[PDB]
């Protein structure tokens, strides 16, 4: 919600309550999930070219007793927004490869699950210094492109330690095209490895981490329509097995918005695990049709239903990496301000 | 068959209702690799 | 306080630091006991019937170094508030039975304390499904009842994990009637209890959990009378010893509200264990006179003494339990916003 | 920034969020500092003399994985402000002895260093009970002086438990004079320390411990001069050795704040260890001059260089104590609301 907005200067302290439940045979996903989380944005602006801005978002879940705690930091990081030029932020952020990514990570409560968090630059994780700028500098329109660049955030440990680091499953570029809706984008992104996350501990020759992305969209009118493509090389979570050499990494959406506020989706995402390390060779790492949909009573409350028919199997495999493989359905019920 | 090492080079009536872990199980990892490459009689490869 | 207000939609961001000091024999609630609290109040109100809800109370320790952390959730959920029909709401809540254990809980710190948070539907926990409807459908008049739900919250585990679960000193309805001042209310609560809580772990044949309750209060000019009794079986955390299979719970509190500020309580109560496990045969859980007073500043500040003189003796019981057996005084002093 | 403010009452929710790095030779102290904080100022005016007041202020680390958590309380605290008589307040609050020290922790990023949280009562630590007076009582003018008490903080354990407690890396007054620029201060503070904190684990015959301290500033028309020069008896941490018999602590910033916006500082600190124990000796616990500058884009963002040129050698001493030696430059971005 926009609270202060006076001289220059404006917040908004903003967040959503979110009272979510799961129906899983999984009974490691199963029942209750309800969580909430509250975030700032800011802006000052400085000058008429030059604007000043914050944001901290962070989520504290709410499923569980009193006894425990748990809660993390979503992002947080602060830049400025210079006129042409473009915009610049040192933060917690999300990585580029997300600009194009996103375009597809949109069901009432599933998928965003072909990459993760703190996941190289793939998605959200620490230290990224990033910059954005918009129509190609005002010369050339819905055309535009972002740089990153992130510092190796290493071990918690007694060789690489890095102040604020991490275990591993926890240690970029794109430009985007638009003409009324219609959208192509790709991203390119690549990561030094550290030595930790190369060990012969579950799976990686890991040399940089490299992610390459294409993606369309279609957007206006009630319709959404949008496909990412991205194939990954030693960058993609097989469970907590380590990476994957090379996955192939698809996600398409469909979904209309209706006038009165009931607005179905369907989804189909997959990840294919290429080459695989220690035995198990080809093998799919996520495969699922998403059906769902979700009701908006105003743009500050609403309800969704989420139902992931999880085409996966079974195996040593899935079963090694901790995949869950069944079906999961999600009800909910929130409200943000 | 040809993609790197041997058949086995079999017949037609029921005496391959049965040729299937020799190729899986044959690989479960990999073992000595075994295609089959099956047909009517052996005067074949 | 009612920051952000427009359009419908209207949020209250709300709390308090409440310098808190005990002094008390028992070094292990000795000393100092600062702490602070804020949270979200959210009414989004989407036509004249129907109106959205979200509410957020967090607590943050205030009480250790910097070295440690500490904090949990103490409510979260979002609902729906019909007009003749009533509310709905799924969420991290305060259980059934509250509704009129509550008329007894008001002590300017101690008291509420014959049950529990995450003790099944007693008071506050995970997992619940809340209906409520105000004047018996706004046809007879300060009668009203509760009914909900809450599904299971299991092990954290290897045989019944849930999602977001919880060792198990961890793992509904109520009617209450009004003709201003004088309430009476029953809540009757039933769960089944898990595996995982019975295991001759120490106590609880426990195959439900019951709790059945009525309370009576009386509150109007500036007197307020109340009293609550429940027995509960299966149901009172007795320590860390598991549950209780029978226990007798009374509460009765008087006070008077004078037109300064000052508001002087005084009251009993007690837990009466009956037919406990493992020796011990019959014993009082707790058992304390309360004898306190807070002080209104205005309606923002104030200070309070609460003073509960201790009424059990040691025993290899109390002390098996771990529990509290000596006085204690609370002072505080308190700004709320 | 003034959210709420209606009817005597008024709020002040505040905050920033700082995309902070360093670099450092030791892989310890380096890469990416991120962090942000939240906090509230509360004061509800209640006649003309009485006015209440609270304020809580918390970090939260924004630079690890979501795996992670971390963030502590910072302040938290409700008081009274009497009119002529001064303020009270009990709870998390900075020591007195911080009204001198801090006339000279004002560096972009370092300083503020001879000492620590929850140290006795040189800065930042649990149950202080506060009162201050401003102009010795209206009357005599920028004189004024402050006493405070803090209650035991001692074990969490089986020996001395207190609630709320602590390792002991974690288990007073001062009087200040004005004429326009030019601050003397002396604050004098002194603390039974616990039988924990006392046991041939690393240093300290600790008895009390016992800081003392003068400072000196000068202030006005853009420049910033001050000194403070404390020495302490049993009361600062070297390294996680326990404690310094004898240390006398040195620190002087030279600042000029220009018109525009960019504001050098120059400062020298250091900590002279006397007769530590343990072989040791003489011996400096932090040594190193400060070279750095921020820049103020309005008030609301602004970034900074900092450049600590640290002066210490290793050796079994620093070594042992943890202590860092090398230098460190940070770099940062802030936006604060």
């Amino acid at each position: 919600a926009e609270v202060y907005n006076k001289d220059g200067n404006k917040l908004d302290l903003y967040g959503k309550v979110d009272g979510l439940h799961y129906f899983s045979d999984n009974k490691d996903v199963d029942g209750d999930q309800t969580y909430m989380r509250l975030g700032f944005k800011g802006e000052t602006q400085v000058t008429d070219q030059l604007t000043g801005y914050g944001q901290w978002e962070y989520q504290i879940q709410g499923n569980s007793a009193e006894n425990e705690n748990n809660s993390w930091t979503r992002v947080a990081f602060a830049g400025l927004k210079f006129q042409d030029v473009g915009s610049f932020d040192y933060g917690r952020n999300y990585g580029v490869v997300y600009d194009v990514t996103s375009w597809t990570d949109v069901l009432p409560e599933f998928g965003g699950d072909t990459y993760g968090s703190d996941n190289f630059m793939q998605q959200r994780g620490n230290g990224f210094a990033t910059y954005r700028n918009t129509d190609f500098f005002g010369l050339v329109d819905g055309l535009n492109f972002a740089v990153q660049y992130q510092g190796k955030n290493g071990n918690p440990s007694g060789e690489g330690f890095t102040s604020g680091v991490t275990n591993n499953g926890r240690d970029g570029g794109s430009i985007t095209y638009d003409y009324e809706g219609f959208g192509i984008g790709g991203a390119i992104s690549s990561s030094k490895r550290t030595d930790a996350q190369n060990t012969a501990a579950y799976i990686g020759n890991g040399d940089r981490a490299e992610t390459y992305t294409g993606g369309l969209k279609y957007d206006a009118n009630n319709i959404y329509l949008a496909a990412q493509y991205t194939q990954t090389y030693n960058a993609t979570r097989v469970g907590s097995l380590g990476w994957a050499n090379k996955a192939q990494n698809f996600e398409a959406v469909a979904q209309y918005q209706f006038d009165f506020g009931l607005r179905p989706s369907l989804a189909y995402l997959q990840s294919k695990g290429k080459n695989l390390g220690r035995g198990y060779d080809d093998e799919d790492i996520l495969k699922y049709v998403d059906v769902g949909a979700t009701y908006y009573f105003n743009k500050n409350m609403s309800t969704y239903v989420d139902y992931k028919i999880n085409l996966l199997d079974d195996n040593q495999f899935t079963r090694d990496a901790g995949i869950n493989t069944d079906n999961i359905v999600a009800l909910g019920l929130v409200y943000q301000f | 068959a040809s993609k790197k090492s041997v058949r086995w080079c079999t017949t037609s009536p029921a005496e391959s209702k049965k040729c299937a872990q020799w190729q899986r199980r044959m690989k479960k990892v990999r073992g000595p690799s075994v295609t089959c490459v099956k047909k009517t009689s052996r005067f074949e490869c």
